[PDB]
């Protein structure tokens, strides 16, 4: 077989699963070494997602899969690598993931996982559709709770109905101010101002 | 020598590629040097000037002018071609004197991959920590004391 | 090639000194745009300046000897004889004007010049003014009757600096046209042009020994060798122009002001550039007003004057503490010109 | 021919004469 590697990913693949058939293991996953060498960022990654399930799958030592992702890295593979992260050092994990707004909300949900405090802050780096998100994030925020509510004033001027109905449900919630809550709808309009100028 | 391939000179474009790489000596003059051969496709001239390329990198070498990463392409290029040409021992033979002059029977499995661990260049503190790491566990698998 | 490389590697020049700032002399009022001192007693400067005065300071002490007024626009350029008791002093009014010392007071005015006059210097051994500017000729006064003898047409440019040497090429002259020519004057006629700089050629001078002399440019400070007109050296230099000014020593240090703010010295014989300094432009300056218009060494050679875009002057002194002990500099990488 | 064309310029008259030695004399 080696022979035809002196002079066809489908090939390469059949052969591993040859060796897999008799459970060569090893042997098999330095076939998939000897592939990549080859056809670069491309054709390399038809293999490599195959290679990763798979390694993964056998010896499920972190220091050699580690190493295996890092050659790997080089968007699904951030997932993997992070699963295999949290289950077997978890905030590396969480800078990996730090390291689109799909990519964005998980995140946040790793970080929720890790407790609820993270996940506030995570906003602030999911600002810079997504005002949206932001939102979602904020809206349990402050809304269980400064910062917060001023930046969820920040948030609803950022970019509405339902919006108007979240600020004015926190001005219900209070037993804060017909005046603050009048300049409000006042600002809201202003955006309503410059959304209508715009062409 | 641009003109000399319409042409056909195959003599004479060597002597223009002397007098290029040896007023020029820079690493993708010899690159070129050699690239030329293997297109045209002399294999004991081209494993030959390779030798006069690193035999000069090597020699004078001291006189500072070749960064560190170009001695590592011609490193990496020419022995990973010698290992396309079937001299393994010849190969890591020229490996050997790089590193040496600069800063039931799958048991060679287990050599051919701690000595190529060890062989991947570690620039720094964390990427010698890394290495340290992939042979360690390399070792563990398979002078115990002084590793 | 490579040989000339690895030589350079070898020779590993001549350990000179620091310097640093010894004095600073304040009072004209214009930009200060030429320094010149005793060939003699080296008591005195006399310095060119910009509201068209000319003040002789002291040297020793740094107090005002006088002023000579006189002129109505700018002085661009003065010389003091060593012969004679002269001073010929020449600025942008079209005007080159001889002074007597002794009274002190104007003698003889030379004239014909179109338009104005940047330099002029003073044969040393025959008694003839030499000067030139944005006419593109140099003109060649008789001093006693104030003919001008001989013109040297030439260059295509105005004509920045012209220096006088005893034996042939007698006068040399470099010019915005990026040349720099080496006449022979009876002939009447170019001996040798040297083409290399790149851009103007702003400044020169003469090595006071060795008879060669070095020509800046703009970015690159070459030397030549004068006879045959050969090339010489070439100073290690990145491009810290733009070049105001060059002055050798007697013990082969270099000097070149920059128009950043920036001094830099040289040794002579390599290349190798052993010192830097921001000069500290002023009190109440901008920023821009950093610049070097002119530098002189006295006659002993361990001090420097320089004139300065912020209306001063300021004296440099060679640091004697230095040996190795920890003097050096920039340690020498020769590198591919 | 090879003189006759390019004649003039030559390369010896790039080349720096200090640079080899130091101390060359002048």
């Amino acid at each position: 077989y080696n022979t035809v590697i002196d002079l066809t990913p489908a090939m390469a693949e059949n052969f591993a699963l040859f060796l897999q058939n008799h459970y060569e293991v090893m042997e098999s996953f330095q076939v998939y070494e000897k592939t990549i060498p080859l056809f670069p960022p491309e054709i390399q990654y038809e293999l490599w997602i195959e290679y990763l399930e798979v390694a993964t799958s056998h010896q499920l030592s972190p220091e050699h899969i580690r190493f295996l992702f890092e050659k790997a890295l080089k968007k699904t593979i951030f997932i993997a690598y992070s699963v295999f992260e949290e289950r077997i050092l978890i905030s590396k994990s969480i800078e990996i993931l730090r390291r689109l707004q799909l990519w964005r909300m998980c995140i946040s949900k790793a970080e929720s996982t890790l407790g609820p405090s993270v996940t506030r802050e995570l906003y602030q780096e999911c600002i810079q559709k997504a005002v949206e998100f932001v939102i979602k994030f904020s809206d349990f925020e402050s809304s269980i709770g400064r910062e917060i509510l001023a930046y969820g004033a920040k948030l609803l001027p950022p970019s509405e109905l339902w919006d108007s109905f979240e600020i004015f449900e926190l001005k219900h919630g209070d037993k804060t101010y017909k005046d603050m809550l009048k300049m409000k709808k006042v600002l809201e309009s202003n955006m309503l101002i410059d959304s209508a100028s715009v062409s | 020598v641009d003109f000399e391939i319409r042409q056909k000179n195959w003599n004479g474009v060597r002597e223009i590629y002397s007098k290029y790489v040896m007023a020029h000596p820079q690493m993708q003059t010899w690159l070129k040097w050699v690239r030329f051969e293997n297109r045209h496709g002399n294999t004991e001239f081209t494993r030959s000037v390779y030798s006069l390329a690193i035999d000069t990198v090597a020699n004078l070498q001291n006189l500072q002018i070749w960064s560190d990463m170009e001695v590592a392409k011609l490193v990496n290029s020419f022995a990973h071609w010698e290992a396309a040409q079937q001299e393994y021992e010849r190969s890591s033979a020229l490996y050997q004197i790089a590193i040496e002059k600069w800063p039931n029977s799958i048991e060679e499995t287990i050599s051919y991959k701690r000595k190529m661990e060890y062989e991947t260049i570690l620039s720094n503190n964390a990427y010698d920590y890394d290495t340290w790491w992939l042979y360690l566990d390399l070792i563990s698998e398979s002078q115990t004391f002084e590793k | 090639i490579v040989n000339r490389y690895e030589k350079l590697l070898s020779q590993r020049p001549e350990w000179h000194a620091p310097w640093k700032l010894s004095r600073v002399i304040n009072g004209h009022l214009g930009w200060v745009r030429c320094v010149a001192i005793d060939p003699v007693d080296n008591e005195w400067f006399i310095t060119g300046s910009n509201d068209t005065t000319m003040k002789v300071w002291d040297l020793a002490t740094g107090k005002l000897k006088t002023t000579l007024a006189g002129h109505v626009m700018t002085v661009r350029d003065v010389a003091v004889s060593d012969r004679h008791p002269y001073l010929f002093s020449v600025s942008e009014d079209k005007t080159v004007k001889c002074w007597d010392l002794e009274k002190n007071q104007i003698i003889r005015d030379y004239y014909g010049h179109l338009s104005g006059v940047r330099t002029v210097s003073i044969h040393p051994t025959l008694d003839l003014i030499a000067t030139a500017g944005r006419d593109s000729v140099i003109k060649l006064w008789d001093m006693r009757t104030r003919i001008p003898v001989i013109t040297l047409v030439g260059h295509k440019g105005p004509i920045n600096q012209v220096q006088c040497t005893p034996v042939d090429p007698q006068v040399v002259s470099s010019s915005t046209d990026a040349t720099v020519r080496l006449w022979d004057v009876v002939a009447g006629k170019t001996m040798k042009v040297l083409t290399h700089h790149k851009r103007s050629v702003r400044a020169t001078a003469l090595h006071p020994k060795e008879f060669s002399v070095a020509s800046a440019c703009t970015d690159d400070i070459r030397s030549w060798g004068l006879a045959e007109g050969s090339l010489l050296t070439n100073f290690e230099s990145e491009k810290t122009g733009i070049i105001n000014t060059l002055s050798i020593n007697q013990d082969d240090v270099l000097f070149a002001g920059g128009d950043n703010g920036v001094l830099s010295f040289y040794d002579y014989k390599s290349g190798h550039k052993y010192q830097s300094l921001a000069t500290r432009e002023m009190v109440g300056s901008l920023e821009g007003e950093r610049s070097v218009l002119c530098s002189t060494f006295d006659k002993t050679g361990l001090r420097l004057i320089t004139g300065e875009a912020d209306k001063s002057i300021k004296i440099w002194k060679q640091d004697e503490t230095a040996t190795k002990e920890s003097e050096p500099g920039l340690a020498w990488n020769p590198n591919l010109s | 021919l090879t003189d006759q064309i390019a004649k003039n310029v030559k390369l010896d008259d790039f080349i720096p004469k200090r640079q080899s030695n130091f101390e060359l004399s002048v």
